Order: structure tokens, then sequence, then C-alpha cells
């Protein structure tokens, strides 16, 4: 996109999570009109997310840990999002 | 189509 920027943050989980939500995907209705992306939709207050500070909502997700979630389904962001790691490298396209 | 929204 036009003006856009990549961002990353490093994230660690707090008692197995990372403090914010996720919407779209492959085969999912589209956060934004036209773009299948996974979104950072939601940022608990308090949580690892908001602490570290860099992400906002409106955030496409690019990459976690070097895996591209460029075309992937909502269900294999999550089972990602929810694996073994307690470091997560998240980068994001913000426009 | 499904509109999940997923906490992490």
């Amino acid at each position: 996109p036009l003006g856009s920027e990549v961002i990353q943050a490093l994230i660690f989980k707090d008692d197995g999570s990372l403090g914010l939500s996720i919407s779209g995907g492959v085969g999912s209705s589209s956060f934004k009109s036209g773009d299948d992306g996974i979104f950072v939709s939601k940022i608990a207050k308090g949580g690892p997310c908001d602490n570290e500070g860099t992400l906002k909502i409106g955030d496409k997700i690019l990459s976690v840990n070097e895996i591209s979630f460029t075309g992937i389904t909502h269900e294999k962001a999550v089972e990602i999002l929810k694996n073994q790691d307690s470091k997560y490298m998240v980068v994001v396209e913000r426009s | 189509n499904p509109n999940p929204e997923t906490s992490v």
C-alpha cells in the first residue's frame, strides 16, 4: 500500500498469552475490504502486546518468527500463535 | 463466510 510502513515488535508471552486478538485469514471474511490477511483487531489492556507498545489495531501481520502470514488461514494463524514458543518476532504492515 | 476473532 502507498505510504505503508513495515514494523517489527518482539513480544514475550506471559501466562501463555500475547495479549492480542486477530481477525481475517484465507477463507474468512476479510478484515479490510479486499484483503484476506491476518490483522490485529484487539489489544488487551495491560497485556504483553500493550506493554511492549509497538503494535496497533489495524496492523497486518506479515510474519511471526519468520513464518509468513501471507496466504494462510485464520486457523493456521491461531495454531502458530498458540505454539510452544515464548518469544515472538512479529512483523507487520501499517497503513 | 466465517468472521472469527481469536485472542492469543
